[PDB]
């Protein structure tokens, strides 16, 4: 049993028709206090796989630990281990699922929510969602936190079923997505202007964007909003 | 649940309803409450149905180690010590059991020890269990007598059971029935309330209470 | 609940869906939550119906005896001055979150009201259990000088991303435009894309079926 | 107080009320009366929370008894048993709820049938053949399910009321000291002395 | 304090043919007023002609149905390659779910196939292990709204022969298949509905003695 | 949220974030917590939403009514107005406000009201959850008699350190200057204060 | 602990520690058991090298198990000590749990298997 | 200590061609304990129908109540209170114990006597106007009654056929509720007949 | 449970135990013997928490038992009692204690003395010339400070019994079936068969 | 507490108040918040004096253990036995620990860890109660390879600040300067910080 002390709010996701994208900021809050924000909560694991978390960040960087411990033993006796034999995504993503069960069921939970976001070797989009309590999800769109609440419904308008996948490039996704972040920047009290964006493709492997930042705000508006209802100055 | 098992002239009756519930949910109407352990031992379960049903049938299979050790059938009363020393072992766990061990052998004649969840063992003559057992008391107590034919016994248990069906919300579904004698036990059939109900309506002329 | 308002160009526009709840339950699939206060001002109502129905229609019935008694086309501040007082002195225990819009000799106004009392000002809101994905909507497509059928869109769209990502919303979309100098159009069922689909197989039951006992006329005369 | 049972039977309502008294663990009194008269032809059994039972009964039967002289008429069973239940529905969103729960047992004079009714602390009333408060019910319901007929005697009735009596005394863990019993009838109320 | 259990929605639905039965379960996959995914498949083929569904907290179902999924593995390697029975199968269950008595598999559990003489067979468990076999049983969060209508259309309860004064009860009868997805999609579409966790996707899986067989519907999205 | 009000050469300021939150929610991200309850006596808003517009709702109205029978009131008697109210009911209010406000004889005023209803005259104030984070940047940057523009700079700093630090924080920076000239409002976007 | 594999077979197939455990049995004082019609009688020898004996406190020969059933024995006494106790121990522990005292097999079926058990654990003769 | 689930029982309106039926079982339990098999939950005031589910003090009160101001209404109105306004003052009425509820589910049944049109409604214990087209359900099967409205249910039923799909929804949802059913009885109500049919069902 | 008593006179100790076995408003049993012999002059009769009794007395009886066979001896009733007291104060801070209170009779056939041992589930072990546990104690102990001398005969002691029970018949609460009543002396064990 | 460690041109520098409290009532006014846990890497203490005493004491005898093994380790080797502690043990213990050392290689690091047991590595870290008041002032005035003076004064200005408002923390200013130079201990009284 335990509660978190210093967290990281939301993690958001999606498909596209050659890969997938998946993006979060750079916040570790402790409580209300915005502490501190160089946290990288995208971590990469080989060259086809991103995992986001979000949550307890001590709890995160265990987990960091464990998945550059698993690409180490992966690699023991291993002649194929940057070919056939190489971490795959839904490896990686069947082994923090175990743990993460795990944790729940001795009471002692590693509190996050995780997406891990990669492609297959044989070309297939892989996303899918492990908590705190062991519970798994796979969507077109997936997010944590208030990224749930906010940024898949914007990301559902892009791709709302597995059909429209395909018909989903790399340019239009990543424009959902920042928007994405944008909008939880606006209303999430928890979340910072930087953030980290990565995209892996099937052809162009994996691109991992730092230091990036909300723009394109709109803000102009609130000059013209006086008082609370009846206040004219 | 409503159970009864009871000892008289000509044996043992047995005889319980068929529900089971999740609060005001009627989850079934069609539950099997009396385990067959050996053609002459019954058990009765009422309480956590997963307890009843998991620890009864194996007390079935402790009983069948007993004979081919022992090569003898096992009595009751060890039969239902089995059990009550079992339940006891999780005495405060929270296992929820009310049963009756039911059955004959030659050394104990026809048997009931009534076993539950708290580690309570007694031997007696008649029992009721469960949320209806006193409803099935009333009618039961009122109409026993140690003299009844087998066909009034075996009639009076089911009236019992259907007597409880009515009154209390959770029991109901179907009445089933047992007769066990020296020569083990003898079903006596599935009786569906839906039906017996108002066959016994008309044929007794009892259940006045009830828009006929 | 999901509900709405949007500002435009020469007035407002509010948007609500259908759904009534109890617990996971579907009550009402097509329950009205815009609320008329005066005929050019109307409530959008989310949280506990019975409450934003009685304190809508109280202020609504205050409102009119104002009007009456002063001679004048009713404001906005009037009737949200009125819900927020109210809202307050009970202290919450009144749940009803209310987005007011309408128009009135002043111009075209649009707020917010919280269960506790509190007021907002904006040119698009969103209340209830789906207003996150209603705001995400906004917070996306909204731009300043909206024409009229803009605002529409925008305003369904946002009640759209309520009904298919919040489970507390569903059913249809309500609207009602309120334009300056002209009436207030009630657009009730504005849009139904949740329509049931045919059933496989009629359970209209062979006429016998049910056993009776007894049968009476029974005497609704004097 | 605990057991309170009536049944209705062909020409007569029968009300059995346990004389048991008991606080803590001494049985204070076994010859308690739980009934009031409240016309020469109703007759209210009650049974709950100490002191509240009697304060309940005997402020319906001034009640009863003012609106007797008043209008030198006695008010019907039914009549009775709606100012009762009133009273009752009244009193639990009260500051302090009257915890009596009652059977009344009356003669129609006017439709010459006995009626019985049974009311519970919430003023949920209902007509009956027969019926019981607190965990009697749980015994005498089933029983009298089974043994009772429309037409009985008033004799049948208190043979019938011997046998809820005796399952009682059988099975119920408190010894509840017997049992008055009275009978209300076209020529009023009486008390069995033997039982 | 950390609560090591949650609630993901979904209800599921058996019922057994003559020489044939069903598993459906709807494919919507929630948490509190979220949606997590509209196609998480929670009916899976087990191998040995059993299909299984276990809902309620995914994590525990998911589990579950890997710990059987395994026993059977596990039930070849020690019994010659022995074809597992369904009655074999739902006894396994019993001690699988029972072996956490005291802290349990939050979870619904239903599973469906053929019993020894080809006939169609379901069982369903509660979460620690009680167990029957039945025609007929929803399973979730909606089974409270399909479980009547089953007893009515399956198993025909409170039907009776017209002209017979109540006095002959509707006689039971197998149902084809093609009657058998009529009702389970009706089910499904009714519950959707009226329960706000039930839709999306209707995912059924049939099993008669030639395999397994998948059939999907669309669901109402809101 | 974090709001300030501070006094210098010709009048007094008042400033303030713009986020209004339920939890980790941003209800509201244009919010104004300046408010008037006279022509040039305002007041700071934090705590309580429905809490503090009801009080200030109620200061105004008192106002209102005393410059009807009185003329204008000074700016101690708007913060006694809201004080009574603040003091009176603290059991069942959350409102930490800050009055400010100029005369002509006594030219700019800044008084806090805290939560228990106490009130403190000073040169200037900072309250609400960000306040905590610059109580060391405003005591060690804070002069008396600073001209217009140095004030509207200490705010900028102040408040934009505020926003950093606490996430209740947030949105534009509303400032309200009040002098003999009349009544000014300010406002500051992210792109400029976030970067300061 | 002390894991020693003490009675093991030997290449003509004998464990020879259970062999001689028979010789020690062979030396023991003899003991017979003669069961009449309605009746067992159990007789044994006490060796007469012994005078100065005090026979009030001696442990006699022939033990109650139960107040049903007797053991005799040959070999070493201080074995037989251990049997005689677990043989107690079960008689009682078998009242207890089935309500029926032993049968006279039964009681001897265990002293056997716990005869046996000690014949193929480490650690043991 | 839910007071809505002490009692048991249940209520069911439905809306068919120019006319409306509404039913209800007649169980009256104290929690597991039944004891009364002869309690109705639906009254008529005129032609008006009102059902009522919860706590049974409350129904009795609430009967007694709306009888009271019906009376009142046609004495003064001279004219028998109409369904839609009925309803009105059904709401209005649990609106005013808004902070100290009765504990009810009620449903109003009935033909308006100037327009013809079938009218049904239902409410919460706190006076929310639920209006359907097609039926209403109430009481501690609530949930069975909503599965099996929503399935069995098809718009334009005559009469006789009105019977059977109402009479089908009440018994198989009361037959999966443990304090509901004891009986029941169905209210088929035209422009000018009201037909009163109490059906057979288990009783356990 | 709940009655259990004991009385020592000049030659015997007597116990009484009620037998009435209760479970919630159910009269289960009305011939239960709440009593096991540990040896031929030594009788536990025993009330408290259901299960732990009659585990906790069969336990004792068969180390008693045990010991008896493994000495040929019967164990002094002050040696057993105190066997006794020690297996339930080990048992008071174990993980779930017995909640179990005894009494025992015995006979000492070496000092030709009756002697009654009271011991609650603490282990709080007390010799007495009469005893009891539970509520029963509240009313025969000063009955039996009046009426009893140590020099009675058992036939006196037993009238003195009647007195108690028919003391508890009319003040208890509950119903508990009467007593079953055991003499314990020089001879052994015997229980009286009608009472 | 107030506490904070500084890296600089030269080094680092590790500054702390010296008050331990219980409640109001002040234990010790003159306590030592700075620790060596090897010849060049201390530690800023913070929360329960028992555990992080407790922690250091057993990260000092480890580090004590790894010089034998293996020779200096490095300051993040340091920070990494501390998070061990601190992570592996956070339902028992309430520290929060600023790890500061200095490498010939490395020059001056800090590590923060916080009451998760999460380690950030950072230019400089603030901690402890009076830490809150002071994010905006160390915000503002902190920049990158300050000469020994600057840093000192950083220092004193912030933790002055921290002192002042937080009534947890007070007493000396104590500081360890830790450059290639050696080991140098600061301190200073009241009188001159107070009136900074
Ligand atoms: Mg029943
Ligand atoms: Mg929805
Ligand atoms: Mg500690
Ligand atoms: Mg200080």
């Amino acid at each position: 049993t335990q509660q978190p002390i210093v967290t990281g709010t939301s993690v958001i996701s999606m498909k596209y028709d050659n890969g997938v994208i998946i993006a979060a900021d750079n916040l570790g809050s402790y409580g209300s206090l915005l502490r501190f924000n160089g946290v990288e909560r995208l971590i990469p694991v080989g060259d086809n796989t991103v995992v986001g978390i979000s949550g307890d960040i001590s709890d995160m960087q265990h987990i960091e630990r464990l998945l550059k411990d698993l690409v180490t033993e992966n690699a023991y006796d291993n002649p194929l281990a940057d070919a056939e034999e190489a971490l795959e995504p839904s490896y990686i993503f069947e082994y923090l699922a175990t743990v993460m069960y795990q944790r729940r069921s001795k009471m002692n939970p590693l509190w996050n929510a995780i997406i891990v976001a990669g492609v297959q070797s044989n070309g297939d989009q892989f996303l899918r969602y492990v908590n705190l309590l062991g519970v798994t999800y796979s969507s077109p769109t997936l997010a944590t936190g208030f990224g749930a609440h906010m940024a898949n419904p914007l990301l559902r308008k892009v791709v709302d079923r597995e059909s429209d996948i395909p018909k989903t490039t790399v340019q239009v996704a990543e424009e959902a997505i920042v928007n994405a972040m944008r909008v939880l920047y606006y209303r999430d009290a928890r979340s910072s202007r930087n953030f980290s964006l990565a995209i892996i493709d099937k052809n162009t492997g994996l691109t991992f964007k730092k230091n990036l930042q909300v723009e394109n705000m709109k803000w102009d508006f609130a000059k013209d909003i006086k008082g609370y209802g009846t206040q004219k100055i | 649940t409503t159970t009864l098992a009871f000892r008289f002239q000509g044996g043992i009756i047995v005889a319980v309803d068929s529900r089971a519930t999740a609060g005001n949910w009627v989850a079934s109407q069609t539950v099997k409450k009396v385990i067959e352990i050996n053609p002459f031992l019954l058990g009765t379960m009422a309480g956590g149905a997963a307890d009843c049903q998991f620890w009864e049938t194996w007390l079935g299979s402790q009983c069948r180690l007993h004979e081919l050790r022992e090569k003898e059938r096992i009595s009751v009363a060890a039969a239902s010590k089995i059990l009550s020393n079992l339940v006891y072992q999780y005495k405060g766990a929270g296992l929820s059991m009310g049963t009756m061990i039911c059955g004959y052998t030659r050394k104990e004649g026809p048997t009931i020890y009534y076993v539950d969840s708290d580690g309570t063992r007694l031997k007696g003559d008649i029992f009721c269990v469960g949320s209806g057992q006193t409803f099935a008391y009333g009618v039961l107590d009122s109409n026993y007598k140690w003299d009844l034919s087998v066909e009034d016994a075996l009639y009076l248990g089911k009236r019992s059971i259907l007597a409880a069906a009515h009154r209390d919300a959770y029991s109901g579904g179907s009445v089933n029935l047992y007769h066990v004698t020296e020569d083990g036990w003898i079903y006596h059939g599935n009786h569906d309330v839906g039906e017996l109900f108002w066959k016994v309506k008309e044929e007794e002329g009892s259940f006045n209470n009830v828009i006929g | 609940t999901t509900i709405v308002g949007v500002k435009f160009n020469n007035g407002v526009v509010i948007a609500a869906d259908t759904r009534s709840t109890q617990g996971p339950i579907v009550a009402d699939k097509n329950c009205a939550k815009l609320h008329r206060i005066s005929p050019k001002i109307w409530c959008a109502g989310a949280g506990t119906a019975a409450d934003t129905e009685a304190v809508t229609q109280l202020i609504g019935s205050n409102i009119e005896l104002h009007s009456l008694y002063t001679s004048r086309e009713p404001r906005v501040v009037s009737a949200l001055q009125m819900l927020k007082q109210h809202l307050f002195k009970y202290q919450g225990h009144i749940g009803a979150y209310l987005i007011v819009a309408g128009v009135d000799p002043t111009g075209s106004h649009l707020f917010s009201i919280h269960a506790n009392g509190s007021t907002d000002v904006g040119y698009y809101l969103s209340l209830g259990s789906g207003s996150l994905a209603a705001m995400a909507v906004l917070e996306s497509h909204w731009k300043q000088d909206l024409t009229k059928e803009e605002a529409i869109k925008l305003a369904s769209d946002a009640i759209q991303a309520g009904i298919w990502n919040d489970l507390g919303s569903g059913s249809n979309v309500d609207v009602c435009v309120m334009e300056i100098g002209k009436d207030a159009e009630y657009l009730r069922n504005y849009l139904t894309p949740n329509v049931r689909e045919e059933k496989q197989k009629s359970y209209k039951f062979p006429r016998g079926t049910t056993a009776v006992l007894k049968e009476s006329i029974v005497n609704i005369c004097d | 107080m605990d057991i309170i049972l009536g049944i209705r039977v062909q020409d007569s309502v029968i009300l059995a009320s346990s004389k048991a008294v008991t606080r803590g663990i001494s049985v204070l009194k076994d010859s308690d009366d739980k009934t009031r008269q409240l016309s020469p032809h109703t007759l209210m059994s009650f049974a709950g929370e100490a002191g509240d039972t009697v304060q309940f009964a005997e402020y319906i039967q001034a009640n009863i008894q003012l609106y007797s002289i008043r209008e030198d008429y006695e008010l019907s069973p039914q009549a009775v048993s709606s100012f009762v239940r009133q009273e009752l529905a009244k009193s639990i969103r009260s500051r302090r709820p009257y915890q009596v729960n009652v059977l009344i047992g009356g003669y129609d004079k006017k439709k010459n049938k006995p009626e019985l009714y049974q009311i519970d602390y919430l003023g949920t009333k209902v007509e009956l053949p027969y019926g019981a408060h607190g965990y009697s019910g749980f015994y005498t319901f089933s029983l009298l399910d089974h043994h009772y007929r429309p037409d009985m005697t008033t004799e049948e009735g208190l043979d019938l009321l011997k046998l809820c009596v005796q399952e009682l005394e059988k099975r119920m863990p408190m010894d509840f000291k017997g049992v008055i019993v009275k009978i209300v009838d076209k020529d009023g109320i009486r008390q069995v002395d033997d039982f | 304090q950390f609560n090591p259990y949650g609630d993901n929605g979904g209800t599921i639905l058996g019922i057994a043919g003559e020489d044939f039965a069903v598993l459906a379960g709807d494919t919507r996959n929630i948490t509190d007023y979220s949606i997590n995914s509209r196609y998480e498949p929670k009916v899976f083929d087990c191998g040995d002609n059993i299909v299984m569904s276990a809902n309620g907290f995914a994590a525990d179902g998911d589990a579950l149905v890997k710990r059987f999924k395994n026993s059977v593995k596990w039930y070849h390697f020690d019994h010659n390659d022995k074809k597992l029975s369904i009655n074999s199968a739902a006894r396994n269950i019993q001690h699988l779910l029972y072996g956490k008595r005291f802290f349990p598999y939050y979870v619904h559990t239903i599973i469906a196939g053929l019993d020894e003489d080809g006939k169609g067979a379901v069982y369903s468990f509660d979460p620690v292990g009680s167990y029957e076999r039945e025609q007929c049983r929803a399973g979730g969060a909606a089974a409270s709204l399909i479980m009547p209508f089953l007893d009515n259309q399956v198993n025909f309860k409170n039907q009776y022969e017209p002209g017979t004064n109540g006095k002959v009860k509707k006689p039971l009868k197998y149902l084809s298949v093609e009657e058998v997805i009529k009702l389970v999609r009706d089910s499904f579409t009714s519950a959707t509905e009226r329960h706000i966790q039930v839709g999306d996707g209707l995912e059924i899986l049939i099993v008669t003695k030639d395999g397994v067989r998948k059939e999907f519907y669309e669901l109402k999205r809101d | 949220t974090s709001i300030m009000a501070v006094t210098f050469k010709d009048g007094v300021i008042l400033g303030a974030d713009s986020r209004t939150t339920t939890g980790a929610y941003i209800a509201n991200r244009v919010t104004d917590k300046l408010t008037r309850v006279h022509d040039k006596i305002w007041c700071c808003r934090s705590g309580s939403a429905a809490d503090t517009q009801a009080i200030a709702d109620i200061v105004q109205y008192h106002l209102e009514l005393y410059t009807s029978q009185y003329g204008t009131p000074s700016t101690e008697t708007a913060a006694s107005v809201f004080k009574e109210l603040c003091y009176e009911n603290k059991d069942n209010l959350t409102a930490g406000i800050i009055v400010a406000g100029y005369d002509d004889k006594n030219k700019g005023e800044v008084y806090t009201i805290p939560l228990g209803g106490s009130v403190h005259k000073l040169p200037y104030a900072i309250a609400g959850s960000g306040s905590t984070f610059i109580y060391g940047y405003c005591d060690k940057n804070f002069r008396e008699n600073m001209s217009k523009e140095e004030t509207v700079d200490f705010i900028k700093h102040s408040l934009s350190q505020a926003i950093k630090w606490d996430g209740s924080s947030g949105g534009v920076i509303r400032m309200v200057v009040l002098t003999a000239a009349g009544v000014e409002r300010l406002i500051f976007y992210p792109d400029e204060y976030e970067q300061l | 602990g002390y894991d020693r594999a003490l009675s093991i077979f030997s290449p003509d197939g004998h464990i020879f520690q259970v062999e001689y455990a028979l010789e020690a049995v062979k030396r023991g004082t003899c003991a017979v058991g003669v069961k009449g019609k309605n009746c067992v009688v159990l007789g044994c020898e006490r060796r007469s090298t012994l005078k100065l004996q005090d026979t009030r406190i001696t442990p006699s020969k022939v033990s109650k198990i139960d107040s049903h059933v007797v053991l005799s024995f040959s070999g070493l006494n201080a074995d037989s000590r251990i049997l005689i106790e677990k043989a107690r121990v079960e008689a009682q522990s078998h009242r207890l749990t089935l309500e029926d005292p032993v049968t006279v097999e039964y009681l001897t079926r265990y002293v056997a298997g716990v005869q046996q058990r000690y014949t193929q654990s480490g650690g043991v003769r | 200590s839910d007071p809505s689930s002490i009692n048991g029982g249940i209520v069911v309106a439905m809306t068919g061609k120019d006319c409306v039926a509404i039913a209800c079982d007649l169980r009256l339990g104290s929690q597991s304990l039944g004891v009364s098999n002869k309690f109705e939950k639906i009254f008529h005031y005129g032609h008006v129908f009102l059902g009522i589910t919860g706590l049974a003090t409350d129904v009795t009160t609430l009967n007694e109540m709306f009888r009271y101001k019906t009376n009142l209404y046609k004495l003064k109105e001279e004219r028998a209170i109409e369904p839609e306004t009925f309803t009105q003052l059904v709401s209005s009425s649990l609106y005013e114990r808004r902070f100290g509820p009765y504990f009810v589910g009620p449903v109003v049944a009935g033909i308006n006597s100037k327009s013809g049109k079938p009218f049904i409604a239902g409410f919460d214990l706190i006076g929310c106007i639920d209006e359907a087209k097609d039926f209403i359900v109430s009481g501690t099967a609530s949930d069975q009654l909503f599965g099996m409205c929503e399935s069995l249910y098809e718009p334009n039923l005559e009469p006789e056929d009105l019977f059977e799909t109402i009479s089908q929804a009440l018994l198989n949802a009361a037959d999966r509720d443990a304090l509901s059913g004891w009986g029941a009885v169905v209210y088929i109500i035209k422009k000018d007949e009201v037909v009163k049919r109490y059906l057979k069902m288990r009783q356990d």
